[PDB]
RNA sequence: AUAUGUUAAGUGGAAAAGGAUGUGGCGUUGCCCAGACAAC
RNA sequence: UUGGCACCUCGAUGUCGGCUCAUCGCAUCCUGGGGCUGUAGUCGGUCCCAAGGGUUGGGCUGUUCGCCCAUUAAAGCGGUACGCGAGCUGGGUUCAGAACGUCGUGAGACAGUUCGGUCCCUAUCCGUCGUGGGCGUAGGAAAUUUGAGAGGAGCUGUCCUU
RNA sequence: GGGAUAAGUGCUGAAAGCAUCUAAGCAUGAAGCCCCCCUCAAGAUGAGAUUUCCCAACUUCGGUUAUAAGAUCCCUCAAAG
């Protein structure tokens, strides 16, 4: 007897979650947030269909390495083009674009389809403490870790 | 998926899914992974009271 | 600076020491100070 | 550490204020301020400081000699002060002051202006004698290393600057 | 000194005092208007808008570029002015000056500035070969059958394909020029022109862009 | 995830003879406050 | 590099040197920064950092290689099917003719010399150089623009003063 | 020309009552790295910004018309092909 629920479009509600990433790791919070931004944390959860919810990731130039990763941390960028291999050290990313370091970090852990870049469409890092989404009323979230 | 829907669904009493049904078989109850988390999903009072009883088992 | 990788006191008044995880010798005759390399 | 166990820290007419993080220290030329450490606490008896260390780790028994030698140092450059003086060895080497700047004539086609910094004081003695005092002992030795490598001493002569006391290694290179 | 637009004219050449020969670029720069100014609380960025020749009124059926249409004459008219042909903006002045409807005149250059000149470089059509990459021949003799094709494109295997930068035949154009560090050597007010030293990019008739130079 | 410890090298995630005050564990034996172990 | 092995290809993976055009490594030839010197000065020797740019015309040989003549700041060493023949040549060598030396009773042979000796192909797909049509960008247009990103450029001598 | 670095040179400084460029701190230092210089660039589907121009009824709004600003077909051409 096949009875399982699967959900639809008409059936998912998607709600806002705002994140502070200040004192924390990156990595530790980002494989966190890439299981809220997939449906992980819900029952009702399907596949096939986009059943996540909207984060917001406020402070992000305050995110924190371990090691001596500041230094040396490359990430190596090449562009097609004949000995065209760029690079930059995770210190110095953070300290220009801190919101290109933790986007980057979370967009490779959700998976690489139709439907994972459709899901990471729905981050919105800023640096600083404040953004702009105040009309979407989003809740702060306290990650467990 | 069961399993997936399962753990959700215990994240929410703080538990995991492996405590849930260790503590479940302990209990002796014999439901499946498949009714289990059709009833998370349509009869929340129920699955709480499920809970309950895996972790008065252990 | 001798660079190679037996670094050895020839002094009696030379010492070993460690900079930025390298070990050294130092003495005061400009010949003997070697790194390990 | 011994030098850190052995804290005096006898003042003088120099009060030491403490503001947790970091401290600060007024005197006859005093005004000056230091972040010292987090995890060591300091007890003043009735004037002088005394350091403890807890633990005792080996970073806190290593940091503990140098939180002891930081505070003695800047206690004790603004009760008498710290002086670094050099010597011009060589011929028609010459150096005189331009009021608070320097300028040097040591044999390149181009006198060398070292202008001056803050709580900083030079002066010359006889055109030939440099002398830099000052209440911060790493400001001062920073200074009298950057005027001296503007032409160190070279070992078939010796001429070029040189500290006051500094023993020169001399060879004996003959045509 | 800062920024002006102007058609090229022709060369010619001048003698300077102590008689020395001077190739010389005739340069025709009048009805030159500032038009709008931007500002960086409005745009992001500070720059005058400068417009340089003026075409004919708005006509109710016109089908050619020499009138103005609806748009163009309300974003003239917004400054008291008529419409314009070319209009370019100047990052490099200060924008303190210049009000709004101001003419930029010839002369705000002298003799004796350094200028950076812009152009459209002059339409050579598909050419490609040895004239657009500045490539060897191959024998035009003892047995050859290899005279104006490009040499080889590439390896064996290892790249089993060509590279993204290879140079082939495909057009020499028209492209944008700069001509850095060139000179003023006379102004004329009466007829607007500016003369300056050497050639630079284009066409005669075509548009110039003359800046102070930045270096 | 529960306990105990080791590593600071991103070692983990490619190799030797040799070299070296890097730091844990375990013993035997010297000089110990009558004063060494250094500086003067 | 000379080899050892015989795993892909014998219903074909078809060629040494040169020409045209490159691209990468650094174990650096020149130019930049340093330590030691048995470095007085001018020159050098040796080691360390460094791959941005640069790195020549002839005579003799099919020649790679090499010798020589004149320069130059310098005339680096390697990988790319010993880069590149659906881009070129065809001097050399495994084709039929002929001759010399030598070996063979002979027909012939050598890997020894020497003269002569046919280089096919209208580009479908990826790739690359140029150049257009369609739709999209929460109304439709005209013009002026920010710059996430990407490409280019990057060499060096002599003389005069101190 | 600016910023950060390599080999190297340092200042203060303990561990280790001395010493020590290093372990906390503070400087300096290459035609190399990032900018500065030149060109392209919002299909940057994250599709950005500014100034100006234009604005309708029927209607079963199912769509039908007719249009506005603005383009194009067609024709005379070259500084373009």
């Amino acid at each position: 007897m096949r009875q399982t629920f699967m959900a639809n479009e008409s059936n998912i509600e998607r709600k806002w979650y705002v994140i502070d990433a200040e004192g924390q790791t990156l990595g530790r919070l980002s494989s966190e947030v890439a299981s809220i931004l997939r449906g992980k944390n819900k029952v009702t959860y399907t596949p096939h269909v986009d059943t996540g919810d909207y984060v917001i990731v406020i402070n992000a130039s305050k995110i924190e390495f371990t090691g001596n990763k500041e230094t040396d941390k490359v990430y190596y960028r090449h562009s097609n083009h004949p000995g065209g291999i760029k690079s930059i050290t995770a210190g110095e990313l953070r300290r220009t674009n801190p919101e290109r370091l933790i986007e980057n970090s979370i967009k490779g852990m959700l998976p690489s389809t139709r439907l994972g870049e459709k899901q990471g469409k729905k981050l919105f890092v800023y640096g600083g403490a404040e953004h702009p989404h105040a009309a979407q009323q989003p809740e702060n979230y306290e990650l467990r870790g | 998926l069961w399993i997936t829907r399962i753990n959700a669904a215990a994240r929410q009493h703080e538990m995991s899914y492996s405590r849930l049904m260790n503590g479940l078989k302990k209990a002796g109850i014999d439901i499946n992974r498949k009714m289990l988390s059709e009833i998370a999903i349509s009869d929340e009072k129920a699955f709480a009271q499920l809970v309950t009883k895996a972790k008065d088992a252990l | 600076m001798k660079v190679r990788p037996s670094v050895k006191p020839i002094c009696e008044k030379c010492k070993v020491i460690k900079r930025k995880g390298k070990v050294m010798v130092i003495c005061e005759n400009p010949k003997h100070k070697q790194r390990q390399g | 550490s011994r030098v850190g166990k052995k804290i005096i820290d006898i003042p003088s007419d120099v009060t030491v204020t403490f503001d947790g993080n970091h401290v600060t220290v007024k005197g006859p030329k005093g005004e000056l301020s230091r972040t010292l450490n987090e995890r060591m606490t300091f007890k003043q008896e009735e004037n002088t400081i005394e350091v403890v260390r807890p633990s005792d780790s080996k970073e806190d028994r290593t940091n503990h000699g140098t939180t002891r030698a930081l505070l003695n140092n800047m206690v004790q450059g603004v009760s008498q002060g710290y002086v670094k003086v050099l010597e011009l060895v060589g011929v028609g080497y010459r150096a005189q002051m331009q009021g608070k700047d320097l300028i040097l004539n040591v044999g390149y086609s181009h006198p060398v202006e070292i202008k001056a910094e803050e709580n900083i004081t030079f002066s010359v003695e006889k055109n030939t004698v440099v002398k830099v005092e000052g209440i911060s002992k790493e400001q001062v030795g920073a200074l009298a290393s950057n005027i001296r490598s503007v032409r160190p001493p070279e070992p078939y002569k010796g001429k070029g600057i040189r500290y006051q006391g500094e023993y020169v290694r001399r060879k004996e290179g003959k045509t | 000194t800062k920024g002006i637009l102007g058609r090229k004219i022709g060369m010619t050449q001048v003698f300077g005092e102590n008689g020395e020969l001077i190739p010389v670029t005739v340069v025709e720069a009048k009805e030159n208007v500032v038009l709008q100014k931007k500002t960086v609380e409005v745009d992001g960025y500070n720059a005058i808008q400068v417009g340089f020749e003026d075409k004919k009124a708005y006509k109710k059926d016109a089908k050619s570029n020499k009138y103005a249409n609806k748009p163009a004459e309300g974003h003239a008219k917004k400054a008291d002015a008529a419409p314009k042909r070319f209009i370019r903006e100047f990052r490099n002045v200060d924008v303190d000056a210049y009000e709004v409807g101001q003419e930029v005149s010839v002369d705000t250059f002298v003799a004796g500035d350094v200028i950076d000149v812009t152009g459209v470089s002059k339409g050579k059509g598909f050419q490609g070969a040895i004239k657009r990459h500045g490539q060897s021949r191959g024998p035009m003799s003892h047995g050859s059958h290899f005279h104006r094709a490009p040499g080889s494109v590439g390896m064996a295997s290892d790249a089993s394909r060509v590279f993204k930068g290879q140079k082939m035949p495909g057009r020499m154009g028209g492209n944008t020029v700069t001509v850095q560090n060139l000179e003023v050597v006379q102004v004329d007010t009466e007829n607007k022109v500016i003369l300056v030293k050497g050639n630079v990019p284009g066409p005669k008739k075509g548009l110039v862009e003359i800046r102070t130079s930045i270096k």
